[PDB]
């Protein structure tokens, strides 16, 4: 059984460090070499660092070099990577992987999100995009929350049926925002009601807001 | 740095039909030393290929890799609906190992005009101090259009923010909302607000609009 | 370019000894280099030695294999073969410094043991 469990990602300030870990399963650690791979938000495969089968040989991308520390407990079966002076642009999904015996990353770890930004942890303001007067669309803009991720439901996630929730984007601000949109008959845009459920995690913060047509 | 180009960006494939994707290398790579993998978004990579030609454990045989040198070719035989997704080369014989960009293969339906609405910020919003203006284009293909911001028929530049989901599941179209942030200030100095969109299903372009008040 | 070549074919010695030279091309000159003989048997493949060792200086060792290292060579003897072990033996260089890695992997060896 081979398994690769990543985990202590999470949110960091700029400058700051962090370690990441990767514990290994049902194949002897020993004798498998092991990678880092990070992947921007939206962005392709990027190879980050090698360790050695016992950690005597370690290589690192430019990118990252004099920076991460590649590391490796092998009676404890777990990979490490220490991260020194987190830049912005190290924001990415962290993927451990194995090395195949013949040489392709062919075990990969789950993923594990690392946020680099100063911006302080923040829930979300919810806004009506209320229903056109002059089919109907509807929505709720969620703004200027931190970090990533949110997670939106319509109707205590009773109404799936036509639902867009859009990817976040990043502001100038450091903060994200997205809209969760909605599409719904005319007819019953009056009879009934439209609540979009917005639940942040990373603050404790769940927040209803009713979503009503307008003058 | 053996650089790693793919070609094209966008496989545009009905299901059943044969993909063909490419992998060129800025130099000659090793005795075959180069993998593929597999990305469905929200999941990790998953090896396809090794070796240019070799299958990974469990992969199917509509999976299949051809190319020696610094050309290479992933073929699949006939698309199956789990085969959409963002296929990435790699070399590994020597350091740094080196991904190419990925080619996204998307499903190929026929065009759909995009239906357009604009949403004037909420007044909540506008006590708090700024305003958002969210325009939508809801279930359209292909995923190339255009939207243009216009207050008071003068254009807007790098003031607005796009956003586009992944291609429907039960019907493969794409939503896009593009969101225009002013300071209440400066929302209060115009009149007119629209939200122009150029997409092939449509004849001429959208225009939606709405004045403050 | 790296290439790694072995012989394509050994019998094996009545005893249960067979042996044959590993030669490997670094666009490099490098120093620290982890030498591993592998076994193929459909898609499947199985650990059967291991090394690592340091430019001309001895060679250390997975029990089950011996060898020698004279140049950018390697003079790989295995032994404790039964009938059973007639099948394709892969080498596998593997150049670790200095940089770049570097790897590489024969075609394959085929041996015999009647």
């Amino acid at each position: 059984q081979v398994q690769l469990v990543e985990s202590g990602g999470g949110v960091v300030q700029p400058g700051r460090s962090l370690r990441l870990s990767c514990a290994a399963s049902g194949f002897t650690f020993s004798s498998y070499t092991m990678h880092w791979v990070r992947q921007a938000p939206g962005k392709g495969l990027e190879w980050v660092t090698f360790i050695s089968y016992d950690g005597n040989n370690k290589y690192y991308a430019d990118s990252v070099k004099g920076r991460f520390t590649i590391s490796r407990d092998n009676s404890k079966n777990t990979l490490y990577l220490q991260m020194n002076s987190l830049r912005a642009e190290d924001t990415a999904i962290y993927y451990c992987a194995r090395t195949g015996w013949l040489g392709p990353f062919d075990y990969w770890g789950q993923g594990t999100l690392v946020t680099v930004s100063s911006a302080s942890t923040k829930g979300p303001s919810v806004f009506p995009l209320a229903p056109s007067s002059k089919t109907a669309a509807l929505g709720c803009l969620v703004k200027d929350y931190f970090p990533e991720p949110v997670t939106v439901s319509w109707n205590s996630g009773a109404l799936t049926s036509g639902v867009h929730t859009f990817p976040a984007v990043l502001q100038s601000s450091g903060l994200y925002s997205l809209s969760s949109v909605v599409t719904v008959p005319s007819s019953s845009l009056g009879t009934q009601t439209y609540i979009c459920n917005v639940n942040h995690k990373p603050s404790n913060t769940k927040v209803d807001k009713r979503v009503e047509p307008k003058s | 740095e053996i650089v790693l180009t793919q070609s094209p960006g966008t496989l545009s494939l009905s299901p059943g039909e044969r993909a063909t994707l490419s992998c060129r290398a800025s130099q000659s790579v090793g005795s075959s030393y180069l993998a593929w993998y597999q990305q469905k978004p929200g999941q990790a990579p998953r090896l396809l290929i090794y070796g240019a030609f070799s299958r990974a454990t469990g992969i199917p045989d509509r999976f299949s890799g051809s190319g020696s040198g610094t050309d290479f070719t992933l073929t699949i035989s006939r698309l199956e609906p789990e085969d959409f997704a963002v296929y990435y080369c790699q070399q590994y014989g020597s350091s740094p190992w080196t991904f190419g960009q990925g080619t996204k293969v998307e499903i190929k339906r026929t065009v759909a005009a995009p239906s357009v609405f604009i949403f004037p910020p909420s007044d909540e919003q506008l006590k708090s101090g700024t305003a958002s203006v969210v325009c939508l284009l809801n279930n359209f293909y292909p995923r190339e259009a255009k939207v243009q911001w216009k207050v008071d028929n003068a254009l807007q530049s790098g003031n607005s923010q796009e956003s586009v989901t992944e291609q429907d599941s039960k019907d493969s179209t794409y939503s896009l909302s593009s969101t225009l942030t002013l300071s209440k200030a400066d929302y209060e100095k115009h009149k007119v607000y629209a939200c122009e969109v150029t997409h092939q299903g449509l004849s001429s372009p959208v225009t939606k609009s709405f004045n403050r008040g | 370019a790296m290439h790694v070549a072995q012989p394509a074919v050994v019998l094996a010695s009545s005893r249960g000894i067979a042996s044959f030279v590993c030669e490997y091309a670094s666009p490099g000159k490098a120093t620290e280099v982890r030498v591993t003989v592998l076994r193929q048997a459909d898609s499947q493949v199985t650990e059967v030695c291991a090394a690592t060792y340091m430019m001309g200086n001895e060679l250390t060792f997975d029990s089950i294999c011996t060898g020698t290292s004279s140049g950018n060579q390697v003079n790989l003897t295995i032994q404790g073969l039964r009938a059973m072990d007639t099948g394709l033996y892969i080498c596998k260089v593997e150049l670790m410094y200095p940089p770049p890695y570097y790897l590489g992997i024969g075609n394959g060896t085929q041996i015999y043991v009647i």
